[PDB]
């Protein structure tokens, strides 16, 4: 009717909200340690399938509060014909994803990374977006990408869905623990590295280290995301300096960046594959002790039968 | 106009009640043999020892969970709604006639 214009046509200042920032990432990776922790409570409950958090971001600049919303979704391919639920056509402009990568579990990052590679685009095809819509947004992604400064290439953003894509990896506090449990080369974390730059520029992802034990980086996460999200600003620059921690923001990464990498580590070339450079986690529990059949009576009769004949 | 509980509360209550609906089945601890088989000489996994394998066995498969969901945001949707409807009140403090 008529009032629904004039109603609305009176509109005041605001924040843009409904905005859906979606989490994936393989099971008991200490994801919703991660994404409570970020919320401000230690942590919330587990559980199974798809969960919600709602995520209350304050502009102290503006003095206004709004509240993102974190759906954590479970690892199960089981659980994946409910990513419907998560995603949809209305709140995709406003979709951003982070990848749970718990180094505590090197040896399972980046297959899981296919996995998100399989699984995400699938969803996306299926849902029949029209093609106007994913070229255009696609584009203003790569051009938000390229304008970053504090690019071009034959892989850079060569497969992604124009969208803001983040990806980060906990449990930091443990690649020591693995350094000297393992025996993990350095030169292997140099690899990694290396690997998880490719991935993140061919999709234009952006990954810091962060570990909840550490507290490390939190405040950079919230930091970045808010200013992903939103439009907020944003001053910290590349932290690229100690291996530690690094962060690398969507833009600052490039291929001599990751050929500069290359060059620390010498022991095997970075074109192996993956599964060939780290060594594989032996399994620890033991194969159930075998079935003690017994024999029935028929073929034991019958063999009975056959010796009272020999006889 | 202001909603002392966010939107997003009436869906994250649920959500919670819901898991607990899932939790008071689920949460039961797995019969074993290691009472005595004490071979295996292991901290028992929180998968197993729990019993978290419950929703891989549906006998209608996950349509159960997404009728679950389905149900959920339509009342949140539709409830949303409403509210954005009470929201549409707001002018009456801030209108040029």
């Amino acid at each position: 009717s008529s009032i629904l214009s004039e109603v609305s046509t009176r509109a005041r200042s605001k924040l843009p909200s409904g905005k859906n920032i979606l989490v994936f990432g393989e099971d008991g990776s200490g994801k919703t340690t991660l994404m409570t922790k970020l919320q401000g409570a230690e942590h919330g409950k587990k559980g199974r399938g798809l969960e919600y958090l709602y995520l209350s971001v304050h502009d102290e600049d503006r003095d206004d509060h709004t509240r993102c919303n974190v759906w954590i979704l479970d690892g199960d391919l089981y659980h994946k014909g409910l990513l419907k639920f998560a995603v949809s056509a209305e709140s995709l402009p406003e979709t951003l994803v982070i990848f749970v990568a718990d180094m505590s579990r090197p040896w399972t990052v980046m297959e899981s990374l296919q996995k998100w590679a399989s699984v995400l685009r699938e969803h996306i095809d299926k849902m029949k977006i029209p093609p106007e819509k994913m070229r255009e947004l696609e584009r203003k992604f790569v051009k938000d990408f390229q304008d970053y400064m504090e690019p071009l290439g034959d892989n850079v953003l060569t497969h992604n869905l124009g969208i803001p894509v983040l990806v980060v990896c906990t449990k930091c506090d443990a690649v020591s623990v693995l350094e000297k449990e393992h025996d993990y080369r350095d030169e292997h974390l140099d690899f990694i590295q290396s690997h998880l730059r490719r991935f993140c520029l061919q999709y234009g992802a952006a990954l810091i280290y962060t570990s909840v034990k550490e507290e490390k980086n939190l405040d950079l996460l919230y930091k970045y995301i808010v200013h992903k999200t939103y439009g907020f600003h944003f001053t910290t620059p590349a932290l690229v300096v100690e291996k530690d921690a690094v962060f690398i923001p969507a833009g600052w990464d490039n291929e001599k960046k990751i050929a500069i990498l290359h060059e620390n580590f010498t022991t095997v070339k970075p074109e192996d594959a993956y599964e060939d450079f780290i060594v594989k986690p032996p399994v620890r529990k033991l194969v159930h002790d075998k079935e003690l059949a017994a024999e029935d009576e028929q073929v034991f009769l019958m063999k009975q039968q056959s010796l009272l004949a020999k006889q | 106009i202001y909603l002392n509980p966010p939107i997003e509360e009436c869906r994250y209550k649920l959500y919670q009640e819901m898991f607990a609906w899932k939790m008071v089945v689920l949460s039961l601890p797995r019969i074993q043999s290691q009472r005595y088989q004490v071979g295996v000489h292991y901290e028992l996994t929180e998968e197993e020892k729990f019993y978290r394998n419950a929703l891989t066995r549906m006998p209608d498969g996950p349509v159960a969970l997404e009728e679950s969901y389905s149900a959920v945001m339509g009342i949140v949707s539709e409830v949303e709604q409403y509210v954005k409807v009470w929201l549409q009140y707001q002018c009456l403090w801030d209108m040029q006639a």
